[PDB]
């Protein structure tokens, strides 16, 4: 299993926005890329 | 009678190189922690020290719109729609609140004057910045996931990382320079150079937990002077005289702290899904040798005593090639230049027992002000003893 392996080698959780603590609530202006 | 071991400022001294009590965590690759994201755990960087020099190089294709730097954004959609495989850009984290300000990179002059950041140090108000950033799950809910970051001390910009892995390989899953050309991911990996990204400092974003703890906890600098050593049998032992030490002709100093770094043995959490704790060939020193050839030793036993050598410098995995204290770590206001001082007038000197397996004693002494630990022959009818 592909997400087995990328999880194993510290691969990412999905995510498209992140909170700071000095600018709030962060997020992605455009579609991050995602596979083939 | 250790004298690295024999009051409390020697004790905290000695202690800021133990990588496993401080840094508790991977160095090459560190994914010391689990997280939970939407019912998935996802592995989290998680050592306490920050990673002097450490960079991760990517082996993208030699042309255009691939620029082989982590620190460019993350790839959009769209922009990888223009490219074909493997994903373009880096592993900066892009967002942007909704006014369009980036969350990284992020300037440090934004960082000083901000009341929300306590850290003393400009390393410490970007491992805070860093510390104080944790990814929104699917209901847009604060997990407890953090990224982990890079200063860059040169250009004064502290980066967040949208990627958290730092070794990829295989031609299973990853490509080098376009071969071959059907794959998602080109290959990856940490390292150190002898002349380059030597500004670049890694960390897991739990360096800022304690924003401040680096300073008196981790090896930052290279230390000049002296040769790492465990005290044994009575006296203090460089690597050099221990069987497990790994020992390389090098051309100079440098090569020996990016070895530090590299070789197979350095605490890796790299897969299965171990945790070094820190535990690995973290430590060794660069000298010359009796017969005038450059070396390195390299060793998994934390330091305990130091040998004087005028010629060497110890390194470690953490730390930097810069052998003194960097501006962005000093306080606006540790004791790395002054724990190993004293008067020749108080500080007289001792002879330990003579070490019959070896035929040598432990000299301790002051010489310009400072203390030299050594190994001399015994003397002549302790030498009976041998
Ligand atoms: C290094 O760290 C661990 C945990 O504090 C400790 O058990 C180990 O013996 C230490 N080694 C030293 C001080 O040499």
């Amino acid at each position: 299993d592909i997400v087995q392996h990328m999880e194993d080698i510290g691969g990412a959780p999905p995510v498209s926005c992140v909170t700071n603590e000095i600018l709030g609530v962060t997020c992605a202006p455009q579609a991050i890329a995602k596979a083939t | 009678g250790n004298p690295f071991q024999a009051n409390v400022e020697m004790k905290t001294f000695m202690e800021r190189f133990n990588l496993t009590h401080h840094h508790q965590s991977g160095i090459y690759v560190d994914l010391g922690q689990d997280k939970e994201v939407d019912g998935t755990l996802y592995r989290e960087p998680a050592g306490l020290c920050p990673i002097w020099g450490k960079h991760i190089e990517l082996q993208q294709p030699d042309r255009p719109p691939y620029r082989n730097n982590f620190l460019e954004d993350v790839p959009t959609e769209k922009e990888y729609k223009q490219s074909g495989n493997p994903l373009p850009g880096g592993f900066n984290l892009n967002f942007v609140t909704p006014s369009g300000q980036r969350i990284s990179p992020f300037p440090m002059e934004l960082l000083e004057k901000n009341s929300n950041i306590k850290a003393s140090t400009d390393l410490g108000r970007c491992a805070e910045f860093a510390f104080k950033t944790v990814a929104m799950d699917k209901n847009n809910k604060a997990t407890k996931y953090r990224y982990p970051f890079v200063y860059d001390s040169k250009k004064r910009l502290c980066h967040i990382l949208a990627v958290s892995m730092q070794l990829m390989e295989g031609k299973k899953y990853c490509s080098v320079k376009g071969e071959p050309p059907d794959l998602t991911w080109y290959c990856f990996k940490p390292r150190k150079s002898v002349t380059e990204n030597h500004h670049l400092i890694y960390g897991s974003a739990y360096v800022g937990e304690n924003p401040d703890a680096f300073i008196s906890k981790c090896p930052n600098q290279a230390l000049r002077g002296y040769r790492f050593g465990v005290w044994k049998k009575g006296r203090c032992l460089d690597y050099t005289e221990l069987t497990d030490t790994v020992i390389e002709r090098v051309e100079s100093k440098a090569q020996c702290w990016v070895k530090t770094f590299e070789n197979d043995g350095v605490a890796s959490d790299q897969p299965d899904q171990p945790h070094s704790g820190g535990v690995g060939r973290n430590y060794g020193f660069y000298y010359v040798d009796t017969t005038g050839e450059g070396k390195c030793a390299l060793s998994d036993q934390v330091p305990d005593c130091l040998v004087s050598d005028s010629a060497a410098v110890s390194y470690t995995a953490a730390g930097s090639l810069s052998e003194e204290t960097p501006n962005f770590i000093i306080p606006s206001n540790p004791t790395p230049e002054t724990a190993l001082q004293c008067t020749a007038d108080k500080f007289p000197d001792s002879f330990g027992a003579c070490d019959v397996q070896a035929c040598k004693r432990q000299k301790t002494s002051c010489v310009g002000g400072q203390i030299q630990s050594t190994s001399v022959d015994c003397t002549a009818d302790e030498q009976n003893e041998c």
